[PDB]
């Protein structure tokens, strides 16, 4: 991965996954008679991942600007993100995506815990775009999930609100395996949903809305994607004119 | 110990050995185990925990020359019962008298376990079928209570069975009837010791049972003798 | 006694054979109801109406 | 972090679990019996208060009784109800209480102790009888002298669906009220013997038992809802707790078996 | 004289949280239950203390009498700070004697016991 | 048509002729009654829809003859021949003698005698 | 014990206790310093106890049908089979009886968990008799502690019939020390019960039933006993004769 | 497996290779790991836990000549899911047959219960 | 944390917020449990309270801001103190608890108290 960092171009590594490389150096720390420490692994076990770890880096202007970029894959228990191997990890990479197992037997995949999951560098690196249209989603959505777990005492006014945003958003965050999704082809779906042009639609409708919006995007508003794509912002013009879109396409 | 084998033995009578603390015996040889060259066994102890105690207890016994009667006090580490050492204790034993701390926090002396203590004598062939009906039922009683008891901080009493009522309003008597003061602990109770007869406790008991006190403060059960104390006290505090 | 107290005791002179006297007519022929008068806080014995 | 504490931590859970579990079929088994005692409580008040729907009886000090029970465990029934009673309270700081059920009291007696001059006692047990109902009425009559007020007010929650419930309130009118009303003499009552005394005290009676039987089936419901609920949210921790447990459990053989390691290199 | 004042203040104490107990299931309490929960409720807040702030067995046993017998109980409960004091300066300028004797004879009869009772009545009106 | 109504049980929630024992005398209502309110004394109560003749026994209570011309009774409990010698008078020979002395009691037991004096009327 | 499995008879082995044979190795193997394991345990303690349990056997024909049976005692603390020799017993056992404190100190003596007992062999090891009336036994017990924490006012004539049931059906299974009933003695007490000749008699006197009705049927009815016995089934007719017999007592 | 191997790689065939049970070739591994002077791992498993499973799980799979597929029978220590000996196995594992006695006493035969038994295919 | 170094006032504060705090934890298992119905109305208050100390004890960092989304505030010592303080004193009650979150001293409660009322 390396070569490529130190010869101006970009590597992405996955480490699928360090669970299984720890156990590995367990067994053979072991079987070198070293002393077991917390659930058996050796003192060296945080130093085997981090100084891995250290090695992906973005290079400096006079390094050539190269990059390696880690994607550590970890494994919990029981979901237990407190375990001594998550948590040595966590106190190495710049952020995690947690993925619950209850989202993801209720059918929610992605199965990403927002209110878990965090990236403490990525926020500068965001495409303008979807930084825009991702206006306090962040501090919203895993909000939102203040009132969903609270809901099930009052048929409030206020708080039936974001319990009807929120179900949506969620829906929204759903996405198929094989199928990644160009930028152009995300804000206007994000968009059309912080912006509550989908509270009217049913929920086993969102699916198919999501297929068919895109189509109608393509087929008739695809100066605009470009532009999306070709500047990576939204000008108040380009950001009216996607409200115009928006508008009529949900009306049918 | 081979002082009192030597009474049972030479003097042809009854010896009475008192051991506080036999738990104190397996410790000791547990601190010097490591340093005698042993690889360590569960919880810490010795690898001869079990056979070291055999050693010394199936010598503290009742022969065929003479009687020995002996009583050992047994601390149990951290209060878990199952902690090796008490644990290999318990089958050495006639009769085990198990102390408990949820009972002395009650303000309960002596804080008998009325339920985990067990005899070899409690046997109607031994003590007579009353004596030992009244027992059973004893236990009966304190075991519905205590089973109760989960139900007693969440629905209150109010949702109870008239029978069950009954019951857990006996039960709660015939748990401070099982106090008594000691006379070696006038101290820390500012009340004269009591002894008790058996005759006089099966008897107080088997009353309470048939319910012939019922109409009797709670109060009135604690820390007194028998069912004669009981009717006494009950007389002051109505007073 | 009054109206509502007085029909009781005809109610409960009716209420009171073996047989047709079900489970719900003992019931409704008791209570466990305990009146307190309370003055400023609270007062008087509480009696079984 | 200990075996023991997590042990036992799960089993003063296991058990609330199951016991709550218990009173949402206790509860059923109680709904219907309950749904029954109120649709002859309606019934026989519909007769009743049909009277005074025709003789377009209104009011001309005062007589609060607010009724609900002595256990919690119903959600908010006791409190939303004591909070139906600040709401009307307002205008009246001089209007004589009686509650009945002590919870109300609890509520009612933190917020305006003097006004409560009595308090009813052991109430939602069993459903409502017309027995207590009727001698709850006679003490109304005898020490607090119903008969003596201008206006009186009974406070009970009706029931609307097994879902939610709504604070009601119905009035009362005395054998005075009843007689100088809009209509009268629609009815050709004999204005011979006490009539306007009794209807007035059967009336008493009866529109609480009414309202009893209402407060009751609503309680009940709300009962085998906040269960439900309470079970549900007990499983999850026994859940999050047989997680620990495991763990720790795991961790004690580990921790022991390095102790045997270390103790068998030296 | 800490000793008799002090009659079965830790098993009394035991059967106040016995009691602290009954109480979270939203009870309702007869007389007896409810009077002795009100009590120990100010006994323990008669046990808090400052640090760098210990006190003489004769400034102590005042104190534990009051508590004990129940000239406390009738009072609002976030006072029984500023009562501590008050009550020791009041005992220190009028009733002096009484503190001379127990410190001096560390024991109590019937005499320093209703002067003391006598005292402190005194004192509960301000 | 007709309402019978006890608290426990309601009865009878189309009427040609029913019979009710009022303050003192036993009215047969009649199908276009003027609205009447009178008070229900202990006695029996008959219905009628074709020539159908059935009686129950009143504790006592309400009855109102409405606007909409249809009636209301209202009891506390209620049969009488189909709900019974042996069940009558059991506890009426420690009606009298619970009568009784004095607190003030002996009312309560008092309003015994009248009542099963007219519970063994039929 | 194999010598009479050896030689066409019948032998029963009880090991008493297991529990403290392997504390017994244990010493043996740390004081050999072999390598110790869980709970200081060396590695072939299971290899102890199967080498040692697989020797009780029900021999073939051909080699002369002598059996060898075995009763293996464990003792658990604090009721942990997940301990390592429970465990271990356990596994290599066919089927466990499992004794309670509490049920002992109710008085359900023997103190035999029901549902934590089991016979993986079960009916093929069972007098035919006894599994007929039994059949169900199995089965309202079950359904007895399923509905155990309602034994504590308003529940359906289907309840109150459930919880009725069951706490004669256990009454039944309690029996004294030192006194093992023969199985034309055990299944007409069982038949009374399973079909409801206990019902209408007052909990405490269950036991005096088994006494009294036992000798009753040995007066009079001889003959339902010696059929029992002698023929190991229950015709349609022994179990008429049965039923009888049965509320001809019930009544008396 | 050696045998199953057999009909696959020379005959040719789809082949079943019952394990029952799995668990217990684990605690196999556990006891032979202890005897050899092993110092044992988290829970008293050998510190070859996964190897061990490796060696004997990565033969079953799917050649171009056919294919070995085997059905193991699973226990689970304590009823504990996380514990090391299950949680190596599901690593392997494709999918669960769940036979329950639930589905059995309402007389459904073969006892599979539909909302447990799970498939990655 | 000691009145000879902060005052008895400051003291107090800390001290009475830290039993509200304390309280609301004993709690915890009931409220999750069983909700907040089941507790006396002292607790059901305090409980109330507890969570809105809980949220004034929130700040933001400057050096957060990318996590915030929010300016950094700051707050004077002198101003903690009595902020809490009126807390405790009840003056704030009628507040809802998402006024107290993530803002500086009391004059920010206020502020966004009326932001959420419009």
């Amino acid at each position: 991965g390396e070569w490529f960092r130190d010869n101006g171009k970009h590597a992405l590594i996955v480490y699928d996954d360090l669970s299984k490389q720890a156990v590995a150096y367990r067994q053979l720390s072991l079987l070198l008679r070293r002393p077991p420490g917390r659930e058996a692994y050796p003192g060296d076990v945080f130093y085997l991942h981090s100084r891995l770890l250290e090695r992906a880096a973005k290079l400096s202007e006079k390094e050539g600007s190269g990059s390696l970029t880690a994607l550590p894959v970890i494994e919990t228990q029981g979901g237990d993100v407190s375990a001594y191997i998550p948590t040595n990890v966590i106190s190495i990479t710049d952020g995690q995506i947690f993925l619950e197992a209850e989202l993801f037997y209720k059918g929610i995949r992605p199965a990403i815990n927002v209110g878990l999951s965090v990236s403490r560098v990525g926020s500068a690196a965001q495409v303008k775009a979807l930084k825009q249209v991702a206006g306090s989603l962040k501090l919203f959505l895993a909000q939102y999930r203040e009132v969903a777990a609270s809901a099930q005492s009052d048929l409030d006014a206020s708080t039936k609100q974001t319990l009807v945003r929120g179900e949506r958003l969620t829906q929204l965050l759903k996405q198929n395996q094989y199928s990644p999704l160009a930028t152009e082809e995300q804000v206007p779906l994000i968009y059309a949903g912080v912006n509550g042009h989908l509270d009217g639609i049913e929920l086993s409708r969102i699916g198919e809305f999501e297929s068919s919006f895109l189509s109608y995007l393509k087929s008739n508003h695809n100066e605009l994607l470009t532009e999306i794509r070709e500047k990576g912002e939204l000008s108040k013009e380009l950001l009216a004119s996607l409200k115009s879109a928006t508008e009529s396409f949900v009306a049918t | 110990l081979t002082i009192a084998e030597y009474f049972r033995d030479e003097e042809g009578q009854d010896v009475l050995l008192f051991i506080d603390n036999i738990f104190r015996f397996t410790q000791a040889g547990s601190e010097v185990s490591a340093l005698l060259g042993r690889i360590p066994s569960a919880v810490g102890y010795q690898p001869t925990l079990a056979t070291d105690m055999g050693l010394l207890q199936e010598r503290i016994t009742t022969t065929k020359k003479g009687s020995v009667t002996s009583v050992q006090a047994v601390y149990v580490p951290a209060d878990d019962l199952t902690d090796p050492a008490p644990a290999t204790t318990f089958a050495h034993l006639d009769a085990t008298t198990v102390l408990s701390r949820g009972i002395s926090e009650l303000g309960i002396y002596p804080a008998v376990d009325p339920l985990d203590s067990k005899s070899r004598l409690l046997d109607a062939a031994v003590v007579g079928q009353e004596h030992y009906d009244v027992a059973s039922k004893v236990q009966e009683t304190l075991q519905t209570y205590k089973s109760l008891q989960d139900i007693i901080a969440i629905l209150g009493m109010d949702e109870l069975s008239e029978q069950d009522k009954l019951t857990v309003e006996r039960a709660r008597k015939i748990q401070r009837f099982l106090s008594q003061p000691f006379a070696v602990a006038e101290v820390f109770t500012g009340i004269p010791g009591k002894l008790v007869r058996l005759k006089d406790t099966v008897a107080s008991f088997k009353a309470v049972l048939e319910g012939k006190y019922d109409n009797i403060p709670e109060h009135a059960f604690y820390m007194v003798g028998g069912i004669e104390d009981v009717v006494a006290k009950a007389e002051k505090l109505a007073a | 006694i009054s109206y509502a107290a007085y029909l009781n005791v005809a109610a409960q002179a009716i209420r009171s054979k073996t047989e047709l006297q079900t489970a719900s007519v003992l019931n409704r022929s008791q209570t466990d109801a305990f009146y307190t008068q309370y003055k400023n806080a609270s007062e008087p014995t509480p009696i079984t109406k | 972090a200990t075996l023991k504490e997590v042990e036992m931590r799960l089993k003063s859970i296991k058990n609330i679990e199951k016991i709550t579990k218990t009173m949402k079929i206790v509860a059923s088994t109680r709904l219907s019996k309950a749904e029954k005692a109120k649709i002859s409580a309606k019934k026989m008040d519909e007769a009743e208060q049909l009277f005074y729907k025709n003789a377009e009886t209104k009011n001309l000090k005062e007589l609060i009784v607010a009724i609900t029970s002595d256990k919690g465990l119903c959600g908010s029934i006791h409190s939303q109800l004591a909070k139906a009673v600040r709401r009307h309270l307002n205008d009246q700081p001089n209007a004589d209480i009686v509650t009945i059920g002590d919870k109300i009291k609890m509520q009612l007696l933190r917020t305006h102790p003097n006004n409560i001059k009595l308090s009813i006692n052991g109430i939602g047990k069993d459903a409502p009888t017309f027995q207590e109902s009727a001698l709850i009425a006679d003490k109304l009559l005898s020490v607090m002298k119903a008969g003596t007020y201008p206006k009186i007010s009974i406070f009970y929650n009706d029931p609307v669906s097994s879902l939610s419930f709504e604070p009601s309130e119905k009035p009362i009118f005395n054998a005075k009220t009843i007689e100088q009303s809009p209509s009268f003499g629609k009815f050709e009552i004999d204005t011979d013997a006490n009539v306007p005394r009794d209807l007035f005290e059967y009336t008493l009676a009866n529109q609480m038992l009414t309202a009893m039987a209402q407060g009751y089936a609503a309680e009940i419901s709300a009962r085998r809802n906040a269960m439900d609920n309470a079970s549900k949210n007990a499983g999850d921790m026994i859940n999050r707790y047989s997680i620990l447990y495991n763990r720790t459990r795991q961790a004690v053989i580990t921790n022991e078996l390095v102790d045997i390691i270390t103790g068998a290199s030296s | 004289a800490l000793k008799q004042v002090a009659g079965s203040l830790k098993l009394f104490l035991a059967q106040y949280r016995e009691v602290a107990a009954s109480a979270q299931f939203g009870s309702d309490l007869d007389a007896s239950t409810k009077q002795t929960l009100v009590r120990g409720e100010r006994l323990t807040q008669l046990l808090k203390q400052n640090q760098y702030s210990p006190l003489a067995t004769e400034e102590q046993v005042p104190l534990i009498y009051a508590g004990v017998n129940g000239h406390l109980d009738g009072i609002e409960l976030s006072r029984i700070g500023e009562f501590e004091s008050s009550f020791l300066s009041y005992l220190k300028s009028n009733h002096n004697e009484l503190l001379t004797e127990i410190r001096e004879k560390g024991e109590l009869s019937k005499e320093l016991l209703a002067s003391l009772k006598s005292a402190t009545e005194s004192f509960v009106a301000t | 048509k007709l309402q019978f109504a006890l608290p426990h049980e309601t009865l009878y929630s189309e009427v040609t002729q029913v019979n009710l024992p009022a303050k003192s005398g036993r009215i047969g209502v009649l199908a276009n009654h003027v609205p009447t309110v009178e008070q229900l004394l202990p006695g029996v109560v008959e219905v009628m829809e074709g020539s159908n003749s059935k009686k129950f026994f009143i504790s006592g209570g309400f009855a109102t003859v409405q606007p909409d011309s249809q009636l209301c009774v209202t009891a506390i409990e209620a049969p009488l021949e189909s709900f019974s010698e042996n069940i009558k008078n059991l506890l009426a020979e420690a009606k009298k003698n619970v009568s009784s002395s004095d607190a003030r009691e002996a009312a309560e037991a008092a309003i015994q005698v009248e009542v099963l004096e007219n519970l063994q009327s039929v």
